[PDB]
Parts: structure tokens; C-alpha cells; sequence
RNA sequence: UUUUGUAUAAUGGGUCAGCGACUUAUAUUCUGUAGCAAGGUUAACCGAAUAGGGGAGCCGAAGGGAAACCGAGUCUUAACU
RNA sequence: AGGACCGAACCGACUAAUGUUGAAAAAUUAGCGGAUGACUUGUGGCUGGGGGUGAAAGGCCAAUCAAACCGGGAGAUAGCU
RNA sequence: GUAACGGGGCUAAACCAUGCACCGAAGCUGCGGCAGCGACGCUUAUGCGUUGUUGGGUAGGGGAGCGUUCUGUAAGCCUG
RNA sequence: GUUUAUUAAAAACACAGCACUGUGCAAACACGAAAGUGGACGUAUACGGUGUGACGCCUGCCCGGUGCCGGAAGGUUAAUU
RNA sequence: AAUUCCUUGUCGGGUAAGUUCCGACCUGCACGAAUGGCGUAAUGAUGGCCAGGCUGUCUCCACCCGAGACUCAGUGAAAUUGAACUCGCUGUGAAGAUGCAGUGUACCCGCGGCAAGACGGAAAGACCCCGUGAACCUUUACUAUAGCUUGACACUGAACAU
RNA sequence: CUUUAAUGUUUGAUGUUCUAACGUUGACCCGUAAUCCGGGUUGCGGACAGUGUCUGGUGGGUAGUUUGACUGGGGCGGUCUCCUCCUAAAGAGUAACGGAGGAGCACGAAGGUUGGCUAAUCCUGGUCGGACAUCAGGAGGUUAGUGCAAUGGCAUAAGCCAGCUUGACUGCGAGCGUGACGGCGCGAGCAGGUGCGAAAGCAGGUCAUAGUGAUCCGGUGGUUCUGAAUGGAAGGGCCAUC
């Protein structure tokens, strides 16, 4: 709806990625996250991109 | 496959993988068939003239299923773990 | 006064009933991760070995046989798991 | 068919036994009357009771 | 003739080893990001055609 | 005949005689039965031709996986209790 | 003189009755309209099917016309009888 | 067209209560017969002592047969 | 005057007249894969199309919408490079 | 009003009485100016209304003349038809009975008539609905396309000036 | 370095002359007794016109077709998926063009955890200030709240604050529930790696039930799984996702 979708890359450099949905205008900040990295098999920070 | 206009099986389920070509011209043997080649050598041409395998396969694997009760020289076939133990039980050569 | 007249109306709506209610019944021998009865808040609640899901679903956590009882000051009733 | 219909009137479900009208301060063959002369209206077969202890 | 093969059930249908066929899940192709891990987890392994739909499949593809 | 339901005032037939409607081909599955049996069987064709030859090929004896590949195991997964 | 007038042949077809397994798959009887004209008629020719021709009605195109007839695709298809 | 007992007709041949008979179906029983299934005889060829039950039937499913023309048996057999 | 031969002859169609509009001649337009033919051995006082329909008095306002005519500046625009 | 619904508008004329007609009013549901407006002499197998004459159109039929119908002789069809020993009523019933129940009546068979019934005969309802039916027709429905039209390239070249 | 002379030089375009292609339904001569045709002479037009291929526009002139269903006959009207209550007959389920309401989301926190707290309303007193603002006390008892409908819940709070945070994790999953099926839901526990807490422990979203669409075809990122002679690659597959 108004929220869009965005997925979360990893900074591992793995290219994994987690996606998620976003309010755009009232949150206009990026959005950073420690999630699991599968590849890595370790929490890294994850940080938002466009889908 | 109709199923009165509802949209059937073979359609509402996805499509899923491809078909391999060289599976087309690998073949498998089992223990009991390596006694039936002649000379005692397992050779890939050998099976095809014991019609133990069709003229275009080009790869061979032999199998635990059966049992081998002959000395033979498996040459230039891939054997597995139990069929290897076998065939050496039997007194039998895996060559490369 | 021929034919007739007309008019809509505003409803004809529902939704597809869930099938909640009691699945065993008390005496029955349930199985671990049985499904004691799904219900919508905890109308029952959760006793020994039993577990309460996120609908509030109550399911056996051990191997035995059901039993209701009435417990605690608000005469609550909880499903509880004996051991069988 | 096309729905319900429009309420137009509204009514008391009856059962034998019920009490529908009373009344107070008046002689007794005055309130038959009465009680007759309002029976007349209703379709229902009624009787004049009194009051009693229990 | 020959039985035509009904060439769709064909790529979506495999056949085992008592008879049953392996399909693949559905609700795995997009709109992902609503969907929870959970269920994605469960729809990944291929699945086995139930009975009811056996004899739809079967006579779909003869030459399984 | 068609129907929830026909004496129905629902359909069909004036009567007789003759003709008139689930077949054939090829594949595939199940059953029965006959042969052979971890084997079974040949197709075109050759043939003193319903024999005999022809085993090209097909089905089966091994499955798992999308696939490489592995193999009485295999796939999933870093790995499975 | 006149797409003038009255009125037979000739051309039509307004009303009525008959007939409606008819004398006739559109006629007969009594009346009726034009009757030197945008008339009528004989003979021969030309225009053809999504096409002709039409002072226009979807009219006529061999007793058949919101797309002729004959043969073929063809045993079209018919969840209908 | 009687035409709101089926009719005759009924003052009980109506209604109620008490009873005892009788009538009354293709129901049940009696006699005789056929068949399906099951157990049991245990024979095993369909006789298989016997016994218990079962046998309305549409769409439909299963089992078993009759008859017709033609081929083999058949240059047989029947028939001026 | 014409019209639905065969249930409608009319207030319908046509008509002389009027208007708009196209057409400079190898004319427009129509039949025709094309050749060619009609228009016409005519030529704008001619020919085609559309509408109204003798005659008399007339035919008012609207160019926003849809068409048609005229314009080329600017925007967007194909093949090709 | 060939338009006007309400509506038989209202007023006047014609009639003993006029939803039609004629003349008006205007409140034009929903006239109107070349898909022409308003008149218009003549014309019309044109539509409406009125009057004179005339009459069996009618009050209300009567008689007569012919052709049939009717009888005799000859010839000789047709649609239709499950079988019929083919009554009335009341009820019942696939809900309107010759055929069921109860009951009344009724000797067997023709001929001339009538047409109330046999849901009489004809035509697999034309109206209505349905069919993922058909056809023709329309359009600013979709997709195309003939035609018309635009430009590039080709047949297609030269000289010169910008 | 958003200017022009450049030796002009290769070139589009435009314009103007030409004639030799081409046109000629201009004239004359010839085949030829022939207003067809062809050849010749000539006049005019002339690289235009016209035709072929490609291409944009227009195109009911023509053609093929589409134009839903339910329905107290069809049309018109209304409805078509999902959530909540009732009908629903005390398990589940249960229809109507039956009676009432909502959804096509929101949230990086409104999630996790730890610690803490308890509401509506009314009365009394009190500066502006009241019926309703903030303060204090009492009565009350959850008559409040629950991001949004209704139901069922909720005091151990699922209601209200505050700290740290990313479990709104990856691979599975005993066993169930619910569906004709596709599918949908609940789920302890196991492995890895995290958050909170001293710890027990809790955490793979929200108090629960709506917030949504299968397949195909494709797009993006990984993956050397395959990659038609070989090595690559194109492509395809598998995983995430639009
Ligand atoms: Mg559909
Ligand atoms: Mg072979
Ligand atoms: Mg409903
Ligand atoms: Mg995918
Ligand atoms: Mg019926
Ligand atoms: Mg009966
Ligand atoms: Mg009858
Ligand atoms: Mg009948
Ligand atoms: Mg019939
Ligand atoms: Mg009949
Ligand atoms: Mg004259
Ligand atoms: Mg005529
Ligand atoms: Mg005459
Ligand atoms: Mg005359
Ligand atoms: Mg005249
Ligand atoms: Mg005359
Ligand atoms: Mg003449
Ligand atoms: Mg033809
Ligand atoms: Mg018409
Ligand atoms: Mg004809
Ligand atoms: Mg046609
Ligand atoms: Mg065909
Ligand atoms: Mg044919
Ligand atoms: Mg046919
Ligand atoms: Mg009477
Ligand atoms: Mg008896
Ligand atoms: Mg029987
Ligand atoms: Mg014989
Ligand atoms: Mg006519
Ligand atoms: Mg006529
Ligand atoms: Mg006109
Ligand atoms: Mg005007
Ligand atoms: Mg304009
Ligand atoms: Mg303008
Ligand atoms: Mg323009
Ligand atoms: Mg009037
Ligand atoms: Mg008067
Ligand atoms: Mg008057
Ligand atoms: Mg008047
Ligand atoms: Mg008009
Ligand atoms: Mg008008
Ligand atoms: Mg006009
Ligand atoms: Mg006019
Ligand atoms: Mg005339
Ligand atoms: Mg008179
Ligand atoms: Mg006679
Ligand atoms: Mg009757
Ligand atoms: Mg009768
Ligand atoms: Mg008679
Ligand atoms: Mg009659
Ligand atoms: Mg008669
Ligand atoms: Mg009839
Ligand atoms: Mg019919
Ligand atoms: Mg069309
Ligand atoms: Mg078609
Ligand atoms: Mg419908
Ligand atoms: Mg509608
Ligand atoms: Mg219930
Ligand atoms: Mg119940
Ligand atoms: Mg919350
Ligand atoms: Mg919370
Ligand atoms: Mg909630
Ligand atoms: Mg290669
Ligand atoms: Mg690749």
C-alpha cells in the first residue's frame, strides 16, 4: 500500500539479502539491522536497498 | 486433465527443473550382468556386444544389486563403494 | 402494480466458519503436539505439558490422556496432560 | 424474495397466563365492565382475576 | 495412434518408485516479501500427489 | 420417453413386413487365463511363406536428486535427533 | 399544346364477397386506377452472389433471398432433443 | 346436479369409557419347490449329509446363459 | 408517377426546384490485382456526391464537442543511419 | 398538433346526447426553421368529421329465382388414427376426467343438422428464457485489412549557387 | 573550447538550370485497308511523376469475433474474494436477493526481553479555568484499554511507561487440525548463531481471528548444477526476490 518494499543487503558481502517493507516518508532514514547471514552463518549488519 | 473450468492440476502446479542430456547416455549395471560379458573383461564396448547396454551409452556405473561370482576386471567404469568391496570379495580388478 | 417493484439489500456477507471448539475430549489419549482445542483467546488454558500457540491453540507437549478441571481463584479452566 | 420487509407495527407475544391490564381504585363490577368493554378490543380470550395474598 | 503425452502434466509431474508422483509446491514464484519464512520453508520440498488427484495425473500422463 | 411426480388432457407411434443405433484401427492401464520366468519378447525384413531365422529394439530386475552426481541408498542442510 | 380530360384494347391491383385439402402454390365476380406517356410490349443482348439491380420494400435475382442454386470440405459442431 | 358420511340409510348403524369375539395384507405361520451367501460336512469335477440366513428394485456394477448367420470338426451325419 | 411479384400503394420513394461540396480533363468518382472501360467522343451554364423537396413569405443564435478546410512555429513522433 | 403524458385540458361550434371533428386559449411532459418552419389553388383507389339523396346496413326480417346441400345410378379422395365394448354429475387426481370413486341415467343401429368437449386437426411456439448457438446490421467494442496518405531506399542522372 | 577565414576537402539539405533515364490519354510518318499496339521523327514535362520493398497515420469500406454469472421468469437494480456476530437446532459443518457490521492495511516500533505501573466515571477542594485542561482526596471497580469491525479473551495482565535491543533470525521438525484438491494453520523439540535477564527463562513478529491471488511469461542477485565436437559463453536449472 503506502508502505514500499525494500530488502535489507548484507555487509558481509555474501550478496544475501532480507526483505521487508518500509514507510518511505515517515521514517525517511535508512534502516540498519544485525540479521542472520545464512552464507556467512553469522549476525552482520544489514542495511536497507531498493527492491 | 479438465476438471469442469477450474484451472487443473497440471497447471496450477509450477514447472520444476530440466532434463539432463548426459543422463540420456549414462547407464547403470548391476553385478549379476558383469558374468555375462565374455573374457572375464568388464569393458565399456564388451557390454554393448553383450547387449548388457544400449550402443550410444558412453558412461557406465556398477552397482550393489545382485551378486558376482566370477573374477573380472572392471576397466573404465565407475564403481560404487559396495560394488567394489563385491567385486573385490570376488577376487575381481577395478582398473581406472 | 403490473410486474413488481424492486430493491437491493445490504448484506449477504459472512465468512467461512474456522472450526474451532474442543478437538479431544477429556479422557481421550493425545498423542505430543496433539491439538486439545482451538479456540479464539484463551477460553482454555494452558496446564501441565500443555502449550498455548499464537491463536491461543492449546496442544499436548506429552504424551497421555486429557483432563479438564476447574483451577485457580477466578475458576478458570485449564487442560492439563496426565501422564500416560 | 430481494430482502426483508419494512417493520410496520409492533406486538406482544402473549401466553396464557399473563396479566395484560390492572387496576386500582375502583368498585369491582365498575372494573369488569371496564374489563369487558377492553376485552372487546383484543383477540384474545381473557378473565377478570383479583389480587391475592401469594 | 500412440498416446500423446500431455506435455505440461509432463515437465510439472515426475513418477517414483511405488507409483506416486512428485510435484512441486506452489506459492513460491512472487509475492514473497508478505509471505512469512515459515511457510516458504515448508513449500520448498517437492510433494507427492495425493489420491484424489491420482487419476487425474495418471491418465494425464500414460507414459510416465 | 421425460420427470419430484403421469390414466394423464405431457411426448411418440394408423397397422404389418423388411432395414435401423456402443463398431473398427492403434496405443495405454486393470482383470482373467496360457507360456516362459530374473528374465520375457521380438518389429520391419529373409524364408520350400501360419515353421525357422532376425534380439535392432521394448518392458523388468534400483532408487534418490532440478542437475552434476551418488547408489540400497539418496536428497535437504554447515550437519542432521 | 399538354408526364391535359372522359373512356375500350393494353398495363395495373384500391374495396368487397367467394375460395382458403381452391377451378388456381395469389385466382374468379362486381366495382377500381393509368390509358401519347417517367407509358406499354415482342425479339435478341448485357450486369451474378458479400456480388448484381433497385423512383428504396431489405425489394427482385427461375413458386427459393438480412446474402441464390448445385457439387465438395462433410459423417462440420450440437454441454441439446 | 343431491354434492361438506362414498352411498343406502341410521336416534343408534353417533360420541365417550369398559371389555370379549370376529373380519382384515403379497405381514407371520403351515405344505411344496427354486436360488444366493456363510459356517460346517471336508467333499475337493460344482454332488459336496446338514444347517443359518437371504432373494422389491430405477441409474448402475458383478455373474450366468438362449438364439441367429458364417468357419472348422464335415468328401461326416440327416434328407425326393 | 414508383413501391414490399404472393396480407402493407401510403403521409413512404421519385420528382422539377433549392443549397452545400468535390472535380482543370489522363477530371473527380466507379468497375477492374492490371490493361483498360464508364464519366464522355462531354469540360465548370459540365459531371459526381449529399440533403431538402413545386410555389409564396422566410430560413434566427451557437464553431464549445465530432467532423472538414487552412496554418506552420513549437512539443511528441516510424522506417533508415 | 401525424408531436400533448396528466387528459375526455378549458372555452366556443356542430348533436337530444360528440373521448372523434372544427375554431380558439398556451400550462409546448417532449414544435421550430433545408434529418426545413408557416401557409398553399389544383391533384389523391390518402386519413378524420359533417350534411343532402339513397337504400334490407339496421328496426326485423319475409318471399321468390337459380348453384350446392338432400335421394337415386356411375366413378371415387383427404387431412387424422396406441387400442376401444368412446354417458351425465359430484369429488379425487401431474392440480380442468368417456375411462379413478360414489351415484344418476341409458334397448341395438343409422340419416339430416349444430358445433359446447374430445386441453379437436395442421405447424418439434413466432412470444419468454436458455445455448459460453447462428446470421446479417451498427458504432468513438477488440484485432486486423483493402483503399487513401507520409517518409527512406531503388528505377535515378548532370551542372551550379547557397 | 556552446563564433567564424580555414587550401577546400569529403558530405546531407534547399534552391536554380539541363537532358540522357522515365512519362506523354500532343502532332506527324510506317507495319496497315487498323482513332489497338509497336517502331521512327518531333513537341512538352523531366529526374518530377509513377511503380516495388520497408515504414508512420487514417481506415466499420471490408472481415473475424467478444459482449459473465447469480436472479423467486429475464431485464433494470444489487452482489461476486476475505474477517466478525446471529440464523445454526449446547461437538464440527450448514442455505436464502436472510438480519447486522468491516478488510484490500499499519508498525523498525505499535516487535523481543527485563524492570516497573493499573482504568472509566462521579463527588469534594482548588489561580486564570468553565459541564469538560492541570493539582489533591475519596467513592467505584475495570461499567476502561486493546492501531482499525465484531466476537472470544486479557490482573500472571494481551492494557500503560521506561532500559537494552533485532528471534520481524538460517536449516529442519515429532505430532496434529482443516480442506475434494491446490493449499492453509498450530507446533514442542533438534542444529547454528544472536538479543534481553543475576538467573530460571523468554524470543523464528504484533491478544487471536481480515489486510489478498495459482500457473505461465519474463526482470534483478547469487549458484560454475547443466552448458548439444572441445574450452568458454548464450541459455536453462536451483536458491532469494520483483
Ligand atoms: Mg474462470
Ligand atoms: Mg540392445
Ligand atoms: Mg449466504
Ligand atoms: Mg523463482
Ligand atoms: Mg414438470
Ligand atoms: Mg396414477
Ligand atoms: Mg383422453
Ligand atoms: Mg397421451
Ligand atoms: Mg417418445
Ligand atoms: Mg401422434
Ligand atoms: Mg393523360
Ligand atoms: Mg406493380
Ligand atoms: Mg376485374
Ligand atoms: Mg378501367
Ligand atoms: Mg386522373
Ligand atoms: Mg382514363
Ligand atoms: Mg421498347
Ligand atoms: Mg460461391
Ligand atoms: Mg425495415
Ligand atoms: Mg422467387
Ligand atoms: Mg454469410
Ligand atoms: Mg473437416
Ligand atoms: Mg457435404
Ligand atoms: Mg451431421
Ligand atoms: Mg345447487
Ligand atoms: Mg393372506
Ligand atoms: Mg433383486
Ligand atoms: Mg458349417
Ligand atoms: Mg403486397
Ligand atoms: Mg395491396
Ligand atoms: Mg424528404
Ligand atoms: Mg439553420
Ligand atoms: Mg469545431
Ligand atoms: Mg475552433
Ligand atoms: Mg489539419
Ligand atoms: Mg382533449
Ligand atoms: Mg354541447
Ligand atoms: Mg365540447
Ligand atoms: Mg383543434
Ligand atoms: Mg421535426
Ligand atoms: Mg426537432
Ligand atoms: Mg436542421
Ligand atoms: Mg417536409
Ligand atoms: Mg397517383
Ligand atoms: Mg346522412
Ligand atoms: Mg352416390
Ligand atoms: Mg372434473
Ligand atoms: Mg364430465
Ligand atoms: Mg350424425
Ligand atoms: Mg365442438
Ligand atoms: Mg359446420
Ligand atoms: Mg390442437
Ligand atoms: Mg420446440
Ligand atoms: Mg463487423
Ligand atoms: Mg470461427
Ligand atoms: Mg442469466
Ligand atoms: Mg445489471
Ligand atoms: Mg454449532
Ligand atoms: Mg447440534
Ligand atoms: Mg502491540
Ligand atoms: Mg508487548
Ligand atoms: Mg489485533
Ligand atoms: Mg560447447
Ligand atoms: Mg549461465
Amino acid at each position: 500500500g503506502i508502505r514500499e518494499k525494500i530488502k535489507l543487503v548484507s555487509s558481509a558481502g555474501t550478496g544475501h539479502f532480507y526483505t521487508t517493507t518500509k514507510n518511505k516518508r515517515t521514517k525517511p532514514e535508512k534502516l540498519e539491522l544485525k540479521k542472520f547471514d545464512p552464507v556467512v552463518r553469522q549476525h552482520v549488519i544489514y542495511k536497507e536497498a531498493k527492491i | 486433465g479438465f476438471e469442469g473450468g477450474q484451472m487443473p492440476l497440471y497447471r496450477r502446479l509450477p514447472k520444476f527443473g530440466f532434463t539432463s542430456r548426459k543422463a540420456a547416455i549414462t547407464a547403470e549395471i548391476r553385478l549379476s550382468d558383469l558374468a555375462k560379458v565374455e573374457g572375464g573383461v568388464v569393458d565399456l564396448n564388451t557390454l554393448k556386444a553383450a547387449n548388457i547396454i544400449g550402443i550410444q551409452i558412453e558412461f557406465a556405473k556398477v552397482i550393489l544389486a545382485g551378486e558376482v561370482t566370477t573374477p573380472v576386471t572392471v576397466r573404465g567404469l565407475r564403481v560404487t563403494k559396495g560394488a567394489r568391496a563385491a567385486i573385490e570379495a570376488a577376487g575381481g580388478k577395478i582398473e581406472e | 402494480a403490473h410486474k413488481k417493484a424492486g430493491g437491493s439489500t445490504r448484506n449477504g456477507r459472512d465468512s467461512e466458519a474456522k472450526r474451532l471448539g474442543v478437538k479431544r475430549f477429556g479422557g481421550e489419549s493425545v498423542l505430543a503436539g496433539s491439538i486439545i482445542v482451538r479456540q479464539r483467546g484463551t477460553k482454555f488454558h494452558a496446564g501441565a505439558n500443555v502449550g498455548c500457540g499464537r491463536d491461543h491453540t492449546l496442544f499436548a507437549k506429552a504424551d497421555g490422556k486429557v483432563k479438564f478441571e476447574v483451577k485457580g481463584p477466578k475458576n478458570r479452566k485449564f487442560i492439563s496432560i496426565e501422564a500416560e | 424474495g430481494k430482502g426483508k420487509g419494512n417493520v410496520e407495527y409492533w406486538v406482544a407475544l402473549i401466553q396464557p397466563g399473563k396479566v395484560l391490564y390492572e387496576m386500582d381504585g375502583v368498585p369491582e363490577e365498575l372494573a369488569r365492565e371496564a374489563f369487558k368493554l377492553a376485552a372487546a378490543k383484543l383477540p384474545i380470550k381473557t378473565t377478570f382475576v383479583t389480587k391475592t395474598v401469594m | 495412434p500412440k498416446i500423446k503425452t500431455v506435455r505440461g502434466a509432463a515437465k510439472r509431474f515426475k513418477k517414483t518408485g511405488k507409483g506416486g508422483f512428485k510435484h512441486k509446491h506452489a506459492n513460491l514464484r512472487h509475492i514473497l516479501t508478505k509471505k512469512a519464512t515459515k511457510r516458504k520453508r515448508h513449500l520448498r520440498p517437492k510433494a507427492m500427489v495425493s489420491k484424489g488427484d491420482l487419476g487425474l495425473v495418471i491418465a494425464c500422463l500414460p507414459y510416465a
